[PDB]
Order: C-alpha cells, then sequence, then structure tokens
C-alpha cells in the first residue's frame, strides 16, 4: 500500500503545495498576506460572478442594473458591497505583501518577484476596468482621463487610444469590452499565482531574518493552515466592517449620480489604490514624462533585485535601511494624499518632491546606505 | 525539496511538550506585556520618525492650502 | 572614533541579540553556499546551531538574554577567508573567461 | 557586467553582430508588413499598387 | 637555445626512391642503434567485394605462418633470434608489416620481409587453424563496444559501399574462403607500385634501396589478364543504427558527419577544431577545470565515463565526429553539449580556444611521431596517401595559418546543417531520435 | 553545378536569419499578388454584378 496523499498526482500535487509543504517556522503575520491574497481573489470571483448574472454592460442599464442588484436581488447589496470594498482590501494586502518582499529581501526571487510584477499590473487593470462598470459620473471621467494618458505615446498614441475605446470617446463600446476583460482578467490572475506559488517552491519561503531556514522547518498543514485561517477570520473581521458599518467609506460618492458625458464632476480622481501612482503622473507637466514615470512606479520594482547591494538579504539586520524603508512608505502615503487633493500651489510643489523623493530612495539612497553599512560591519 | 533531504545538521536535540499536555496561553499578559513594550521601544525609534513629517507636511499643507484660498484684503484695499 | 561608529552599528543590528555572528548573517549567494561547504564541521554545526536558535526565538518574538549576547570583539568572522578564496578563484576564473 | 568587458567577449559580439543585424532585418520588415505600415511600403515597388 | 622553428628545420628529413617495378623505399636516418623496416601496402577492405570480403585478414594471419623459402617455425625463430618484433596491421584502406630490430639486422629484416610478401606459403591445413582463430577471434571482437559501435558507424554512413565492410569480415565469408581466394588477393591486391618500404633509426637509404633491389626487386605491378582493380568513391548517407541491449551496462554512441579525405587541405582546421572539443575520460584529473567546455559538463555532471573526438580519413570521404560513452539517463545531455559544441565551432568561434587547439595539434603531431616504429608508420602511411610524408615544417606552418575565421568556415561547412551518422550500442533508449539529432545540428538563433 | 534549389539553400535557406528574411519578404509579396489574383478571380466570377462594376452608371 502507499499513502494516497503522496501517491495521487493531483493529491501528491496539493499535498507538496500546501499540506506538507516545507516552511519556515519563523514567518511571521506578515506572511500572511499571500494567502489573504487568494482569499481575496477566490472571494472577488465569486462575488463578481454573482454580480455579472444581474449586470447588464449597456451603457442604457448599466447604472439601472447595479441598482436592481442593490434594491431589489435578494442580499445584493451584500454582494455588491463585498466586491466594491474587496477590491481594496485586494490592494491593501497586495501593498502590504509587496512592502514585505521589499523590507525582508525576498526580491532574491527574482522569477517569483517578476510573476508577482505581472499580477500587480494585471490586477491594477482589472480594478480599473471594473470601475467603470457602474458606469457614474466617477466612472466614466476617470476613465476618460486615464486612457487619455496613452495619447501621450509618440506616433502610434491616438490610434492605439481610440482602439480601446472603440471610437472616439468612452462609450458603450468602451463598457462592453470592459466588462468581458474584467470578466476574464482575473482568470488569468489565478493561473499566475500558480506560476508564481511554483516558483517560490522551488526556492521555498523566505523568513524574517534573512537567512536560510532549511535547518528550522515545519510542517506546513499543523500550523501555517491554522495561521492562515486566523489571517482570513481578520481579514473577513475588518472587510465586514467595511461592507456593512461603513459600505460607502472608500468610495466617492459622484459615482452615484449617473454618468453624464457632458458635464465633469467636482473633482476627478482615481479610486485610493491609483492615487499614489495618480500623484506621480501630475506631478511631471510633460504628458508623456508623466506616462512614463507612471509606468517607472511599479516597473522599478523589476529593477529592485540589482539595485540590492547589502550582503545581508532582510532589513532586519539593517537600521539605516529600515528607515529608509519607512520613509518610502511615508513617501507612499504622502503621494496617495496628494492625488487625493487638488492640483493647486501648496500640493504640486509637495508631490513634485514626494516623487522625487520615492525615485530617489529606490534607486540611490538605498543601495549607498547598504554600501555604508556593509563598511560599518566591516565588509 | 522534500522534507528529508533538506540540509546537514548535527548534534542538536530539541524537546517538544504535546499541545493538550501544555497550556495554550502560557503567562500571555504577565509575560506578554513585557515583551510588547520591549519591541515597541525598538521598533518606535525608526518606524516613527518618518510618519511624524507627514503629519507635519499634512498639517502644513492643508493650512496652506486654507490660507491661500482665504481673500488677501490689499487686493481690493485701495 | 570609525570603531564608536561600527560598534554602534553592531548593537544597532540585533544578530547580537539573537546570538548569531555576522557572517551567519551573511545572504547565501552561490559564493556564500560554496564557502558554507567548505567549513570545518566544527564550525559548520556551530554555525547550524547558531540559526536554528535564532530562528527559534525570533519565532517566538524573543531575544537572548542580555549576558549571552554576542560581543562585538568577540564576533569572529569564520566565513570571511573560505568566501574570499572562493570570491578569488571565480574572479580568476572570469578574468580566463574575459580573455 | 565587467566581467563581460573583454577581448574575447567583444569577439564574440563581432561574429553575432550580423545575424543579430539580421534578426532586426526580420522585425523590421515584420512590423512593416503586419501593420501595413504605408509610410515604408509606400516606397516598396509593387506593393505600392495598394492603398 | 634551439627554438619549435630550428628544431623543425633541424628534423631528418624523409629520402623516396623508386624500384623500376614501382615500390617506393622511403627511410629516416637517425643516430639511434634500432630501426623500424615495415611494408605498407595499399589493401585493405575497402578494396575487396563481398565474396572476398575478410580474405585480407585472413592472409595476414597466416602471412607469418610460413613461406616457402623458410616453413612456418623457420621465419619466427629467425626474427626472434635476432630480437626483433615483427607485427602486422590491417585498416579498411591499409596494410602493413613491419619487424622492429637492431639496425646491424637490417638485410635479415629486409629479406624476411620480402619473403613474407611475396613468398607466402598460403598452406592449406594453416588455412584451416587460422579459420579457426579468425572466427574465435570475431567473437572476441564483439566483446569490444567500442570497435562494434565504430563498425556500425561505417556500416550505416557508408551503407552501399565497399568502406562499411568490417575488416575482419563475415563470419560466412571466413568459414567459406578458400586457399585460391587468398591467392587471388595477394595476386590482385599485392603489387610493388601498391607497396611502400619504409624505414627509420639507423638506416642508410642507400643501404635500403639496395637491399631492396636485391630482394624486393622480383615483385611486379602487373595485373594478370589486365584485370586492374578500380577505386570507388563511397557515398556517405545520413542513417542511424541502433543495437539496443539494455543488459550491456553503458551505452556506446559514435556521432560523425562526413569529412575531408587525405590530401583535403581542411584536415588541419578540423583537427584544430576537434581539438578544442576535446576529449574526456572519468580517469581524467583536470575534471572540472579542463578547457573544454563538454569535459567541464561531464566532469561536473558525471554524464559520460569517457568521451573522445575523431577525425577517420580515407582517401575521398571521412567519419569526423565523437564518440562518447554514458549512463542510460545521460546519452540526451551529452548529445546535446556535444551537439552545442559544435555548433558554438561553426558560429561563434574565438581566437583563444583556436590557439589552445593550435598548438594540442601541434604537440600531439609531434608526440606521436617519436620512435622509429611512428615515424616508419607515418613514413609509409603519408606514402600510400598523400604522395609524400609532409615534413614537420609543413604541418606547424599549415597550422599556424589557421584562424578563429578558418576554424568557423569549415566547421560551417562540415558540421553545420548536415546529416550526421549515428550508431548506438546498448541502454541506448534515451539516445536522441534521428529529427532531433538533425534538428541539433542547426541552430534557429543563426 | 549548382541548381536553383542549391543557389537558394546557400545564399538564403542555410542560415535561418536569412531564411526568415526570405519568408518575410516572400509574404510581403505574396499577401500582395495572392490578393490581387483572387480579387481577379472572383470579379471575373461575377463581372457586371459587382457595384464596383456597375459603380459608373449611377455616379456623377
Ligand atoms: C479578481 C479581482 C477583481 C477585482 C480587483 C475587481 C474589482 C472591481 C471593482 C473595483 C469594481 C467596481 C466596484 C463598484 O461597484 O463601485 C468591480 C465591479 C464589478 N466586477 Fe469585480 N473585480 C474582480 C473580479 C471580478 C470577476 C472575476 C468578475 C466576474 C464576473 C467581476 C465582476 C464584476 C461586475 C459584474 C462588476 C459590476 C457590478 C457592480 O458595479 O457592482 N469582478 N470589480
Ligand atoms: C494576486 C496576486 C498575488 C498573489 C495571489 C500572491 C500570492 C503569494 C503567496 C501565497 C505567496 C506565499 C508567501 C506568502 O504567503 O507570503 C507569495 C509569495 C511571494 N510573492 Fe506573490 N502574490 C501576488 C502578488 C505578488 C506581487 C505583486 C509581488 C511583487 C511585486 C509578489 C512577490 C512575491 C514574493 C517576493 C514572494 C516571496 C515570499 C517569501 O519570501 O516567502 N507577489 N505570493
Amino acid at each position: 500500500m502507499t499513502n494516497i496523499r503522496k501517491s495521487h498526482p493531483l493529491m501528491k500535487i496539493i499535498n507538496n503545495a500546501f499540506i506538507d509543504l516545507p516552511a519556515p517556522s519563523n514567518i511571521s503575520s506578515w506572511w500572511n498576506f499571500g494567502s489573504l491574497l487568494g482569499i481575496c481573489l477566490i472571494l472577488q470571483i465569486l462575488t463578481g460572478l454573482f454580480l455579472a448574472m444581474h449586470y447588464t454592460s449597456d451603457t442604457t442599464t448599466a447604472f439601472s442594473s447595479v441598482t436592481h442588484i442593490c434594491r431589489d436581488v435578494n442580499y445584493g447589496w451584500v454582494i455588491r458591497y463585498l466586491h466594491a470594498n474587496g477590491a481594496s482590501m485586494f490592494f491593501i494586502c497586495l501593498f502590504i505583501h509587496v512592502g514585505r518582499g521589499l523590507y525582508y529581501g525576498s526580491y532574491m526571487f527574482l522569477e517569483t518577484w517578476n510573476i508577482g510584477v505581472v499580477l500587480l499590473f494585471t490586477v491594477m487593470a482589472t480594478a480599473f476596468m471594473g470601475y467603470v462598470l457602474p458606469w457614474g459620473q466617477m466612472s466614466f471621467w476617470g476613465a476618460t482621463v486615464i486612457t487619455n494618458l496613452l495619447s501621450a505615446i509618440p506616433y502610434i498614441g491616438t490610434d492605439l487610444v481610440e482602439w480601446i475605446w472603440g471610437g472616439f470617446s468612452v462609450d458603450k463600446a468602451t463598457l462592453t469590452r470592459f466588462f468581458a476583460f474584467h470578466f476574464i482578467l482575473p482568470f488569468i490572475i489565478t493561473a499566475l499565482a500558480a506560476v508564481h506559488l511554483l516558483f517560490l517552491h522551488e526556492t521555498g519561503s523566505n523568513n524574517p531574518t534573512g537567512i536560510s531556514s532549511d535547518m528550522d522547518k515545519i510542517p506546513f498543514h499543523p500550523y501555517y493552515t491554522i495561521k492562515d485561517i486566523l489571517g482570513a477570520l481578520f481579514m473577513m473581521l475588518i472587510l465586514l466592517i467595511l461592507v456593512l458599518f461603513s459600505p460607502d467609506l472608500l468610495g466617492d460618492p459622484d459615482n452615484y449620480t449617473p454618468a453624464n458625458p457632458l458635464n465633469t464632476p467636482p473633482h476627478i480622481k482615481p479610486e485610493w489604490y491609483f492615487l499614489f501612482a495618480y500623484a506621480i503622473l501630475r506631478s511631471i507637466p510633460n504628458k508623456l514624462g508623466g506616462v512614463l514615470a507612471l509606468v517607472a512606479s511599479i516597473l522599478i520594482l523589476i529593477l529592485m533585485p540589482m539595485l540590492h547591494t547589502s550582503k545581508q538579504r532582510s532589513m532586519m539586520f539593517r537600521p539605516l535601511s529600515q528607515c529608509l524603508f519607512w520613509m518610502l512608505v511615508a513617501d507612499l502615503i504622502t503621494l496617495t494624499w496628494i492625488g487625493g487633493q487638488p492640483v493647486e500651489h501648496p500640493f504640486i510643489i509637495i508631490g513634485q518632491l514626494a516623487s522625487i523623493l520615492y525615485f530617489l530612495i529606490i534607486l540611490v539612497l538605498m543601495p549607498i546606505t547598504s554600501i555604508i553599512e556593509n563598511n560599518l560591519l566591516k565588509w | 525539496r522534500e522534507f528529508g533531504h533538506l540540509t546537514r545538521m548535527r548534534h542538536v536535540i530539541t524537546y517538544s511538550l504535546s499541545p493538550f499536555e501544555q497550556r495554550a496561553f502560557p503567562h500571555y499578559f504577565t509575560k506578554g506585556i513585557p515583551n510588547v513594550l520591549r519591541r515597541t521601544r525598538a521598533c518606535i525609534l525608526r518606524v516613527a520618525p518618518p510618519f511624524v513629517v507627514f503629519y507635519l507636511v499634512y498639517t502644513w499643507g492643508t493650512q496652506e492650502f486654507e490660507k491661500s484660498k482665504r481673500k488677501n484684503p490689499a487686493a481690493y484695499e485701495n | 572614533w570609525l570603531e564608536g561608529i561600527r560598534k554602534w552599528y553592531y548593537n544597532a543590528a540585533g544578530f547580537n541579540k539573537l546570538g548569531l555572528m555576522r557572517d551567519d548573517t551573511i545572504y547565501e549567494d552561490d559564493d556564500v553556499k560554496e564557502a558554507i561547504r567548505r567549513l570545518p564541521e566544527n564550525l559548520y554545526n556551530d554555525r547550524v546551531f547558531r540559526i536554528k536558535r535564532a530562528l527559534d526565538l525570533t519565532m517566538r518574538q524573543q531575544i537572548l538574554p542580555k549576558e549571552q549576547w554576542t560581543k562585538y570583539e568577540e564576533d569572529k568572522f569564520y566565513l570571511e577567508p573560505y568566501l574570499k578564496e572562493v570570491i578569488r578563484e571565480r574572479k580568476e576564473r572570469e578574468e580566463w573567461a574575459k580573455k | 557586467l565587467s566581467r563581460f568587458l573583454g577581448p574575447r567577449y567583444r569577439e564574440l559580439a563581432r561574429n553575432w553582430i550580423p545575424t543579430a543585424s539580421m534578426w532586426g532585418a526580420v522585425g523590421a520588415v515584420g512590423l512593416v508588413w503586419a501593420t501595413d505600415w504605408r509610410l515604408i511600403l509606400d516606397w516598396v515597388p509593387y506593393i505600392n499598387g495598394k492603398f | 637555445t634551439a627554438t619549435y622553428a630550428q628544431a623543425l628545420q633541424s628534423v631528418p628529413e624523409t629520402q623516396v626512391s623508386q624500384l623500376d617495378n614501382g615500390l617506393r623505399v622511403a627511410s629516416e636516418q637517425s643516430s639511434q642503434p634500432t630501426c623500424t623496416v615495415g611494408v605498407w601496402i595499399d589493401a585493405g577492405s575497402r578494396y575487396e567485394n563481398e565474396k572476398n570480403n575478410g580474405a585480407g585478414y585472413f592472409v595476414e594471419h597466416l602471412a607469418f605462418k610460413g613461406t616457402k623459402n623458410r616453413p612456418g617455425s623457420a621465419l619466427e625463430k629467425e626474427v626472434e633470434s635476432m630480437g626483433a618484433h615483427l607485427n602486422a596491421y590491417s585498416t579498411r584502406e591499409h596494410t602493413a608489416y613491419y619487424i622492429k630490430a637492431l639496425s646491424k639486422d637490417l638485410p635479415k629484416a629486409v629479406e624476411l620481409l620480402a619473403d613474407i610478401v611475396q613468398n607466402c606459403s598460403l598452406e592449406d591445413s594453416q588455412i584451416e587453424k587460422e579459420r579457426d582463430v579468425i572466427l574465435q577471434e570475431l567473437q572476441e571482437n564483439d566483446s569490444s563496444m567500442r570497435d562494434v559501435v565504430f563498425d556500425y558507424l561505417h556500416a550505416t554512413a557508408f551503407q552501399g559501399t565497399p568502406l562499411a565492410q568490417s575488416v575482419e569480415g563475415p563470419s560466412e565469408n571466413v568459414r567459406k574462403l578458400s586457399r585460391a581466394d587468398l591467392t587471388e588477393y595477394v595476386s590482385q591486391h599485392y603489387k610493388a607500385p601498391r607497396m611502400v618500404l619504409a624505414a627509420a633509426g639507423g638506416v642508410e637509404h642507400r643501404q635500403l634501396l639496395d637491399l631492396a633491389q636485391k630482394h624486393f626487386s622480383s615483385l611486379s605491378g602487373t595485373y594478370v589478364e589486365d584485370a586492374v582493380p578500380a577505386f570507388t568513391p563511397c557515398r556517405f548517407t545520413g542513417s542511424e543504427i541502433r543495437h539496443r541491449d539494455d543488459a550491456l551496462p553503458l551505452a556506446h554512441v559514435a556521432i560523425a558527419v562526413e569529412g575531408p579525405g587525405w590530401a583535403n587541405p581542411d584536415n588541419v582546421p578540423l583537427q584544430v577544431a576537434n581539438a578544442i572539443i576535446g576529449h574526456y575520460d572519468s580517469t581524467y584529473g583536470g575534471g572540472t577545470h579542463m578547457s573544454s567546455t563538454l569535459a567541464s559538463v561531464a566532469a561536473t555532471r558525471k554524464l559520460c565515463q569517457s568521451f573522445q573526438t575523431f577525425n577517420i580519413c580515407y582517401a575521398e570521404t571521412g567519419l569526423l565526429g565523437a564518440h562518447f560513452v554514458c549512463d542510460n539517463m545521460s546519452i540526451d545531455d551529452m548529445m546535446f553539449f556535444l551537439q552545442g559544441q559544435w555548433m558554438r565551432l561553426c558560429t561563434s568561434a574565438t581566437e583563444s580556444e583556436v590557439v589552445r587547439g593550435k598548438n594540442i595539434l601541434r604537440n600531439a603531431l609531434v608526440s606521436h611521431l617519436d620512435g622509429t616504429t611512428p615515424v616508419c608508420e607515418d613514413i609509409g602511411r603519408s606514402l600510400l596517401t598523400y604522395g609524400r610524408r609532409i615534413p614537420l615544417a609543413e604541418w606547424e606552418s599549415r597550422i599556424a595559418e589557421v584562424d578563429a575565421s578558418v576554424v568557423r568556415e569549415v566547421c560551417s561547412k562540415y558540421f553545420y546543417d548536415q546529416c550526421p551518422a549515428v550508431a548506438g550500442l546498448g541502454p541506448i533508449e534515451q539516445l536522441p531520435d534521428y529529427n532531433r539529432i538533425r534538428s541539433g545540428m542547426f541552430w534557429l538563433r543563426f | 553545378a549548382p541548381t536553383l534549389t542549391a543557389r537558394l539553400y546557400s545564399l538564403l535557406f542555410r542560415r535561418t536569419s536569412t531564411f526568415a528574411l526570405t519568408i518575410a519578404v516572400g509574404a510581403l509579396f505574396f499577401e500582395r499578388a495572392f490578393d490581387q489574383g483572387a480579387d481577379a478571380i472572383y470579379e471575373h466570377i461575377n463581372q457586371g454584378k459587382l457595384w464596383k462594376h456597375i459603380k459608373h452608371k449611377y455616379e456623377n
């Protein structure tokens, strides 16, 4: 005889992936967010599939269809606001996850990190296309603002922008396309996640110390399953607090006024997750420069493994790098606020300085600080 | 990377009591609280300072924007 | 002067608190892995136990007693000569590859 | 990156430069053909007959 | 303070003279008190048809077993009593008999060689005994995996041509051979114009020429009833012969592409390229640090017990490739690395490795031509194949001409997008299918 | 004497970069040629029906 868990092929894959995977014993709660990201992906897929059963993508019927979901559909409001706030929970977990990777030097797993960057771009595209689907004033005008950024691209420009729009401007074709792309992309994310886990399993999981943990490994199933379940319960606590107690906390009100192409909303701002890139885009006056800066903000992560000059993987034993990292986090918060606020005298200089600081910290300050630390440790 | 052949370790002895024979929350407050204070003391010096700067910036920016909106009496003077 | 700042960093970095030594915290790249496999068995076992104890301490979010912290002077760079030899040999191979 | 600044690597670059140039020519022709880039194609004889 | 050039210039020069019958007498004179005198005959399996295949091996077997002048024991008794060593080697293209002996015994050695070549008894009883012996040795050679694999390589690559035939020949021919056939083989293929008498060591060319005139003059180049054998160019067919015997411990694979003939000037650059590819055996001390990328990888991964590159050349065609013995599960990786090295030499060869290969070839040439046996073998084979003994200085000049560009050009001509011939023996299931091996012969990048 | 196919192999087909150059240029010219020829074939098969044939009678 043999153990079915080991022997059976699908059961073997599941066992190696999740049940008996060798896991570092010291991985902290920061490591729980990846499973929280998977839970968010599953919850978003289910909730959006139940929303899609009641959502029509025609410009005539989209807003009325979301109102039908909220009012007439049984428990439809729960589903709709679960989806809306789950997007925010997803982005919060993604940011904390990438922050953990940066702080603990998890980017040394090159393939996993690059697949994660691809995943981040995919998720952002999914969220942006989804926000347009309710077809509110904010959805329409944010789509118009963001998609018009592609026009800056030299030469191809307007051709690409109109190809995406399906016409001269954002309209019924854009909404239907975005519903289709929004539906399809999360599944592509669900496959990229599997590739991510395969690459990670090749190299294991990094520890908070940053020192190999082959000496101290604990089976995943007894300990980390329960830890992830506790993390999921806490995430449900926060998400359901948003869904029920404060359903409309993270969303702009002006998305409840049906979209009017002839009137701009009082303020046009992206969702909270995208605001940090919006501030960087606004900081640079030239349109193409702004678009390139917005791209580089995410793409600078790819260069992180190359820019690692320290001899220690983690920042746990690197205090100055810790100070720089928390400077970067505060700078990202500042960029979020600047993206929220209008483009006026006080905020403009703040945003320009913040973007300069973000790029400078990632590209210059951190590697030189790591070199200085190496010198201090007699390296 | 199966469990059997992960690494080479020699002459390490580990004793681990079972969950049922041991308390789940041993000295959760008596020892937990002093440990948390130690951890906060070390972390606060590095984590906090950068966020304090943001609060100064947020307060200054909010005040400055309000000052800009307020009327300048000299402009309507004369 | 410089030794004071170097001592400050040694205390600021917590590998002493966990009982580790500086070479224990090095990122295990290929040169470091070759150096580790080149270590004498006594040093290798000492390193493995130190890292295991550090991992266990971090797991429970605890630190070693103050008296048992590593000392800046007492810290010994066991891996530096082997790693230097490994790096030198890699450099020689690269130099032959260049021309 | 200093590893690749030597005479042998220069020789390898010399050996592969013609093939890389041919691959670039393939890419350029493929792009023009796939996108029907009239700016280039209009000069191409007997293809300018289109449009 | 002699230099390699000066030492090459100071090498004793081979002197070639021809008897009226057509025998060519060549000599290299040294101060050594020992000499090697041998007759190299342009006869081999490639000159044999299906019915008489293996006849040359039979004649070589019974060549030293007696002559009309001296019975079977007498010849051995003379050769041993004077302390000489008598040996023969038969190849698909050449047959040789050489005697190692003291310089003072040169006349008796020449007499014995003449008696062996011309007045060979070919007695029937000795014929039967040698038939028994030859069958037993055919059974023995089956054990030698390398010889079996190379015979398979010749069979598949030169299928339908005389070169495919083995030197020993089929067992059926061995049992069916008769004294008439052996006599006919000697008459047709052993001729003065097709023979070279070569000497090395303490041999005076005048003395050798006089002795050859005394003893070898009778031999004639006329063919009875104007029956003259005609040389036939041999087609090279890309093919795969796989004898799968999983019982065998290790797998032998030999892969080759058609190569230059003996006289083709491209032989030198191909030899330099093969030196670049190198040779490896598990006993080799160098292991991982060995310059050859294939050798280093095989040592690091223990891919193969042994791998060697061969440049087998015949008059109009040749087999250029490698032979590697490897585990059942490492054949595919070894093939990948070998073909990768071939394509890398073809496309992106570099000057430093070219210099290393040129020095390796120079040292191999100089070392091989050491001692009376190797020097005499070189003289005879060069006269038969090149029509002349290429001096070491000429070899050095041709090697110096070789550059990375020349190596790339020749390796592209012979190795790139050319259908290979593959022979496999043993646990060869992992050996790639012929389509995959052929695909390995070209790079999509290039 | 090299044949036409042997000349093609040596000049273009041997090195895959020239092989792809042949493929792409032939693709461009074959698109042109085949589209022209098949359009002519269909127009001949339906001569006098297609609007293009009869557009003149009603334009201007
Ligand atoms: C996988 C990650 C996903 C993310 C990050 C995401 C994000 C979003 C966001 C931000 C919205 C707009 C929220 C609002 O109503 O104001 C939305 C709407 C929507 N999403 Fe999701 N979504 C995801 C997956 C899916 C999937 C797989 C489906 C499959 C049908 C789906 C279906 C929908 C539908 C129908 C709407 C419009 C209904 C409504 O406005 O309430 N979503 N999505
Ligand atoms: C839907 C998107 C994503 C999912 C579902 C996901 C899932 C996971 C999971 C389950 C792990 C196992 C470790 C852990 O749980 O923390 C992990 C690890 C990791 N992920 Fe992804 N992730 C996503 C996006 C990203 C992104 C955006 C990045 C970087 C830009 C990234 C980089 C990494 C890295 C570096 C690790 C190594 C963790 C370690 O060192 O143990 N991932 N991810």
